[PDB]
Parts: C-alpha cells; structure tokens; sequence
C-alpha cells in the first residue's frame, strides 16, 4: 500500500518576505495499477483549494511517487496554523491523514556571539571562526557567512542541539586563511530566525 | 524598517 | 522472526586502561514458543569463546529481549579487528550474522582549543565556555569539563559533525554563573582520543 | 608517561 510523508516549508522561505514557503505532501509507493490519488487539503480544520500537483514520477521499483504542493502565507505558518493531507487511492481500505506544522513554544530571540580563533591556533595553515548561536526557539534557522558583501562558502554549522533551558542552540565554524584574519579583513556571521527583528541579525569578526 | 541578505529583501516592521 | 542488533564498546571504555571495554549483541523479538537462542562470535574469522549471556528480560508486548556480551581487549578494538555475531532460533530459517569494528580510516589527532565567552555575553547572568575538538578520525570520542579537579556537569556537546578534509569536529559549550568567570576561575576541556598523547589531553581557561 | 582523567588512570605510553 502507499505511504504518505508531509514536510514543512524551507525556514529561509518563512523568513523572507521575498520567497514563497510550501508544504509538501508526498505519496510514494504508488502502484502501477492504480496510480490515480485523491488530494483533500486543510488548514485548521478548514479545506483549502489551491494546491498543485507535481508531474508523476517513475522510481523504477515497481511503483511511483505522487507529489502535491501547497503554497502557505508566510504568516499563517508563522502564527502556528496546522496543515492537513488527506491522501485517496483505490488500494488504500482508508484515506491517509498526516498533519504537520510549526514546533509549538513560546519563541525565543537567539543571542549570536562571534568567536576568533585561540592564540593556539594562529600557527596552522588555515585558521577558525566561530559563531554561537544560542537562547533560540524554535529550531527553525538559517546561518551563513560573508565579508565584503560576498558569500563565505568555507564553512560547517552544527545541526541544533536542545540546551538545558529548553532552547536551542548550535555552533557555526568558517575556516580562513591566516592571513585575510591576520590582514584585519570583516567577516559576518548572518543569521535569520522568526524571533529577531526583521528575521535578521549579523554579527562582525575582526581585530 | 527593513533587513537585507546579500541584496535580497528579508523582512520589514 | 527475531531481530539482531550488534553495539560498538563505548568510547571512554576503548580509551581507559581503567576500564573493560565489550561488544554487545542483541537479540529482539524473542517468542515465547521459541526463547533459545544460540551464539556464535568470531574475532576476524577465529571462532571465540569467552562471552556471556545477560540474563533474560520479559518486554511485556510478547517477546523477549536476548543478549550475549564479549569483552574486547582495548588494543584488539583500537587495532580494527573485526568482532562477528551469529545467532541462530528455531523461528528463523538461516543464522542471522552482523559485523562491526572501529570506523576505518587512518587515525588523525583533534587539535583542541579553548575560546573565552563573547565580551557582548557579560550582560546575562551566565555565560558560555566554548571548547572547539577538531580535525579528528574516527569520530570516536569523550568530551568533559572541571574546575579545580571538580567535574562540571552544566554542559552540551554537539554530535561529531563531518569537515571538508575527511576530519571530524564538534563544540562542547559549558555554561557558567558569570560571577565565578569574572572571579579568574580556571575551567579545563578534557578530551579522550586514540590520536592523543596517551588518549588524553586537556585545556585550560581562565580571564 | 601516563595520563589520568579525574584520579582514574587513562593511558601510559
Ligand atoms: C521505491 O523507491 C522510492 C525511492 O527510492 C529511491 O530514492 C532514494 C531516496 C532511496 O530511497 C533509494 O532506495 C532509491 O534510489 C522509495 O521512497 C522512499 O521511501 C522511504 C520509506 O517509505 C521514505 O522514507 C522516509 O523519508 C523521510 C525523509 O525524506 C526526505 O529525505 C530523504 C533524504 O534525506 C529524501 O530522499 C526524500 O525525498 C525527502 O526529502 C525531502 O523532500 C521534501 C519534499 O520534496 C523536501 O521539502 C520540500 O522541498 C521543496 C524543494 O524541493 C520545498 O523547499 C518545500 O518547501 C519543502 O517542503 C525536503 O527538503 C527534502 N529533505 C531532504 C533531507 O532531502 C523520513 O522523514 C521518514 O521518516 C519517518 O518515518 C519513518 C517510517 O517510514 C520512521 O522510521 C522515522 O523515524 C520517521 O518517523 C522516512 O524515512 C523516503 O522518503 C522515500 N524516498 C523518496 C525519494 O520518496 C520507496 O520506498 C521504494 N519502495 C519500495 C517498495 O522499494
Ligand atoms: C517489543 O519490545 C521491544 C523492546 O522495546 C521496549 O521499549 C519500547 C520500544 C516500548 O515500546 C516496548 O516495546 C518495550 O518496553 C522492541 O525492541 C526494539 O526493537 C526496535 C526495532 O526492532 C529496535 O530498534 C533499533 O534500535 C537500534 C538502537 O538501539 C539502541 O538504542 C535504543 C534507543 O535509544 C535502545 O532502546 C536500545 O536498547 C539500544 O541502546 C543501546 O544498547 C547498547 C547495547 O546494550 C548499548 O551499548 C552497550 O552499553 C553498555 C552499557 O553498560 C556498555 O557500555 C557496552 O560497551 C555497550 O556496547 C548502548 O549504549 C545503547 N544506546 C542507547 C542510545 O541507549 C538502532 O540502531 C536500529 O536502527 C538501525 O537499524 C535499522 C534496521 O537495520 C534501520 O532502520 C536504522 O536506520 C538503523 O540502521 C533500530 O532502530 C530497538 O532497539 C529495540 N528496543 C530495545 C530496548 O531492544 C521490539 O521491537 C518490540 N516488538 C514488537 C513486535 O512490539
């Protein structure tokens, strides 16, 4: 029989008014025979009709997988409003139901700490700087770096651990060349979460 | 007022 | 049928002469028709026979719970021998075998550094001590903090996280009431590892 | 040498 997976919308495209967040409801191990899936949407309760499906899919394992997208109000996501997939299928006794939406809690601002390298350290080829990122709920976030306004591809971020108070918080390392740190060059550590003003945050690393 | 991303609007009060 | 789970020795085990390191193999969904299981364990293929079979546990949802510990020499595990699993029940129709060794990979040393907390921090009521592990292989390792050969517990660390150059790194952040930092106390990262001196190394600091 | 980790003995080389 099919299986239904329901995933949230990306926490970049809830954060930024210029992006379109979307919740996705994927059917996977559709079978050949009977392919053809019924899509009821709900948004507390309330049925909604303007979702879209995503042209099919062969696996090549014998079955394909049936996508149907929703486009959700930055907002409405945002204030804790649940969405509902209902999934019909002919091989199915009875209609599938998944239910996702934003971790409930009281969110919390994420205080950013840039961190420079240990004194240790300025003797290896490529030094580190650190970002903290702690104090924030929920875990939905977005962290990446630049100097000069150009992007820092150069770097690894940790995935959210739960701290002892019920936050989160995560560390985020950008490996450099001694010498750019050395030089005085501006590094930024940029950060995008419900709960700052604007969503945005940065914060500076240099001598 | 608003925050910007590398040029790309994020969000504005 | 039953359900075979094979578990590495813990890493503090493999890293301290003090302490008596084993694999554990166990065994899910025992019936009640069929409860005697026979294992077989093998160390890089040679047979072996000083393991010992924990006493049997009742799961109350109609199986049993079966499980045989072998005790490893520190210097067979660290070697990259490969322990071997075969356990054989009346209600499976051929012996199920799993295997499992340290992580392959030439062994690398974690540089460790310890950073001071953000001067912007000073305005909560406690702050973070960073601790940041990195470029280390395998993944295996044990991270702890003290003061005044005093363990402090007040800490989170985050799960190995793999970097662009096949090494591992992680941040172990301690939290502390900002008066004991302001106060010039000394705080060590204690980190145990294969690669290190004597698997140990520690890290101080202090204002 | 050998290393300790709280009073218990670690390591020695
Ligand atoms: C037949 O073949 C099917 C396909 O197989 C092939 O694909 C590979 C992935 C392998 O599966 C390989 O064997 C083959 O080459 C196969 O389908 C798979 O079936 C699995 C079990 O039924 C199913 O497992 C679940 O996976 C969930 C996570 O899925 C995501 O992550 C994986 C990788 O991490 C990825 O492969 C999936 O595609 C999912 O990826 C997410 O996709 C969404 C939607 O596209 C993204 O979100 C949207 O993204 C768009 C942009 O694209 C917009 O941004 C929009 O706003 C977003 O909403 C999202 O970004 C993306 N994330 C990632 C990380 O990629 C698990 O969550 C789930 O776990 C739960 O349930 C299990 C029980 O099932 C529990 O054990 C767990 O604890 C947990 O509760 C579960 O593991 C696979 O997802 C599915 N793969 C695909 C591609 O559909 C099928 O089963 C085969 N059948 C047979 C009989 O052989
Ligand atoms: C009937 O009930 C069974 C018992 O379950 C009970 O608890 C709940 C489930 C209740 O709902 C109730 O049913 C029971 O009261 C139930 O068994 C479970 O079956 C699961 C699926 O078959 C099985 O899942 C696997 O779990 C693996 C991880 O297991 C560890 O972690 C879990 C959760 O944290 C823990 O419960 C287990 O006990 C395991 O814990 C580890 O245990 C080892 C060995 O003792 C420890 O290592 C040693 O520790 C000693 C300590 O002194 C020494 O240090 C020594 O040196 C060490 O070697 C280790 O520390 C400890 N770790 C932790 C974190 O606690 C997963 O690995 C596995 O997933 C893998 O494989 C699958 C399949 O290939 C993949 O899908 C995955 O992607 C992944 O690759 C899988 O998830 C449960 O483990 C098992 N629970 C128990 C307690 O055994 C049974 O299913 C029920 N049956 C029915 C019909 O209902």
């Amino acid at each position: 029989g099919p299986s239904v997976f329901l995933f949230p919308p990306k926490p970049k495209d809830t954060l930024m008014i210029s992006r379109t967040p979307e919740v996705t409801c994927v059917v996977v191990d559709v079978s050949h025979e009977n392919p053809e899936v019924k899509f009821n949407w709900y948004v507390d309760g309330v049925e909604v009709h303007n979702a879209k499906t995503k042209p099919r899919e062969e696996q090549y394992n014998s079955t394909y997988r049936v996508v149907s997208v929703l486009t959700v109000l930055h907002q409405d996501w945002l204030n804790g409003k649940e969405y509902k997939c209902k999934v019909s299928n002919k091989a199915l006794p009875a209609p599938i139901e998944k239910t996702i939406s934003k971790a409930k809690g009281q969110p919390r601002e994420p205080q950013v700490y840039t961190l420079p390298p240990s004194r240790e350290e300025m003797t290896k080829n490529q030094v580190s700087l650190t970002c903290l990122v702690k104090g924030f709920y929920p875990s939905d976030i977005a962290v990446e770096w630049e100097s000069n306004g150009q992007p820092e591809n150069n770097y690894k971020t940790t995935p959210p651990v739960l701290d002892s108070d019920g936050s989160f918080f995560l560390y985020s390392k950008l490996t450099v060349d001694k010498s750019r740190w050395q030089q005085g060059n501006v590094f930024s550590c940029s950060v995008m979460h419900e709960a700052l003003h604007n969503h945005y945050t940065q914060k500076s690393l240099s001598l | 007022d608003c925050a910007w991303h590398l040029g790309e609007l994020v969000w504005c009060t």
